[PDB]
């Protein structure tokens, strides 16, 4: 009962991430205002969830096949495109970019990217690397490539509009993000908090 | 039995909202 073995506990689940908020007209005045979400996809990036709670009890992890899932809380009469991707490089930051088309193009350039209307649902996969690398669970520290396996950027391509030509201006909620994940944690521990 | 005197043809086409891609 005192086994000193280190074994990967591959285990599945699903978790509620966040309610996304498309920006509208008032707040959306520049390009970086079109980045609705900047959410690391490290196991321990979602405090109240189950994945993060488990992560807290291990050193490491590796998404074997993760996926972000968008569920719309709006009707179809509203129309606005969204582009979502997961940069495997936690440091690559598009916030510095000024041109909107440049940002959407460097988004669509990523391999696991998707586009969709905020009235339907899709799935944003995570493309896992090839060098068997593991990542740490604790709160992000000196460097981020040790901890984060990816960073999910959610983008606003169009302007939020409704039944009529009316352009909404109140920055209202469009849907909800869900993570359908599978990862294996290696070394039992407790991470501080 | 003059065939095809005044023939007419009907063909529908659904018009849904928000055809998504
Ligand atoms: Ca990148
Ligand atoms: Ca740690």
């Amino acid at each position: 009962a005192r086994s000193d073995v280190n074994a990967i506990t591959v285990l599945n689940g699903s978790d509620f991430l966040t309610t996304v908020k498309v920006r509208g007209s008032n707040n959306l005045i520049d390009s970086k205002s079109r980045i609705l979400v900047k959410q690391p996809i490290s196991a321990s990036s979602f405090l109240g969830t189950r994945i993060s709670g488990l992560s807290q009890f291990w050193e490491r992890y590796r998404w074997h096949k993760a996926a972000v899932r968008y569920v719309p809380a709006v009707p179809n009469t509203l129309a606005c495109q969204l582009i979502g991707y997961i940069d495997t490089d936690p440091l690559d930051d598009p916030n510095v970019i000024l041109d909107v088309d440049q940002l959407l193009r460097q988004a669509t350039s990523q391999v696991g990217a998707r586009q969709w209307n905020f009235s339907d649902t899709t799935t944003i996969p995570l493309i896992v690397r090839r060098d068997d690398q593991l990542y740490y669970t604790g709160q992000d520290k000196e460097n981020v490539r040790f901890s984060q396996q990816g960073v999910f950027y959610l983008l606003q391509v169009t302007t939020l509009l409704n039944i009529s030509g009316e352009a909404i201006t109140n920055d209202l909620i469009s849907g909800s993000l869900y993570l359908d994940w599978v990862c294996g944690f290696s070394m039992p521990q407790i991470n501080p908090s | 039995t003059v065939p095809n005197f005044n023939p007419i043809v009907a063909k529908p086409t659904v018009a849904p909202l928000q055809t998504n891609i």
